């Protein structure tokens, strides 16, 4: 999945 | 069958119904609106939840049995009883045109009192002239000023896993005005890091009893839909109040 943090 | 039932009220006292045993949970928030006096509009401010910790209290869905939580969790020790009455309302505005309901003032006031002892409003800058508005017992200007304090009117869960935070946890912090995702350690200390998704963003929702989790899909800024999952137990109250927020937003009769 894609890290909604990942800034 | 008739059975006893307590049931804290906002400002520390219980109040006792004698109520059907397989009553639903509508039915027991009913026999208990009747008996403290609300009227009919107040009722629609107020809902029945569960004592789950210090810190956290969870909303009774509509087909749970408040005598079977009731007993579960009675004991002969315990401040009195896990069932409390608690304001259900996301936009301060129609709490304000309840200003002189002295009913509901006295309700507002000593919930938000002590959601000022727990953290949940943030009221640090202003304390000193709100505890001199509470020592002197002026309810509506306290409320009338701790009603523009962050956090008022917020719902904070407690910390758990989600799908689109691959080390960390998550705080879900819900209200009128957006949903927000506070990064937070393993054991729950804050990061720093926070994400406010608009309402509208929101596509759809949905929960997960299988996997425990609660589910919504956002379209931000121009990318397409993407799913998040949060692995909350309290899936149910988290959908609850995806559904109070929009109903509310429906209806909201301000521009401010």
């Amino acid at each position: 999945n894609i890290d909604i943090f990942a800034d | 069958s008739d059975v006893e039932l307590r049931v804290a009220l906002p400002d520390g006292t219980t109040v006792t119904v004698r109520v059907k045993k397989n009553s639903t949970t509508d039915q027991v928030y009913q026999a208990i609106a009747a008996k403290v006096g609300m009227d009919s509009t107040t009722v629609n401010y107020f809902a029945l939840f569960e004592v789950i910790s210090h810190s956290f209290v969870r909303k009774l869905a509509p087909n749970e049995f408040p005598h079977k939580l009731y007993i579960q969790n009675y004991t002969s020790a315990v401040p009195g009883t896990c069932l409390t009455i608690r304001k259900w309302l996301f936009t301060t505005e129609e709490e304000i045109l309840l200003n002189d309901n002295d009913l509901a003032v006295t309700y507002f006031f000593h919930q938000a009192v002590d959601d000022v002892k727990k953290g949940y409003i943030k009221a640090e800058e202003k304390s000193y002239q709100l505890q001199k508005l509470y020592e002197q017992r002026k309810m509506v200007m306290y409320l009338n000023m701790l009603r523009t304090c962050e956090g008022y009117n917020e719902i904070i869960f407690p910390h758990c896993a989600c799908d689109s935070r691959r080390k960390g946890h998550v705080i879900t912090a819900i209200s009128i005005t957006h949903f927000k995702l506070h990064a937070c350690t393993e054991e729950g200390q804050l990061e720093n890091q926070v994400i406010a998704f608009e309402w509208d963003e929101m596509q759809r929702w949905d929960t997960d009893e299988e996997g425990m989790a609660f589910c919504f899909e956002y379209a931000r800024g121009e990318k397409k839909p993407r799913w998040v999952k949060i692995f909350t137990p309290y899936f149910n109250y988290m959908h609850e109040c995806f559904e109070r927020v929009f109903c509310e937003l429906k209806w909201r009769k301000e521009e401010y």
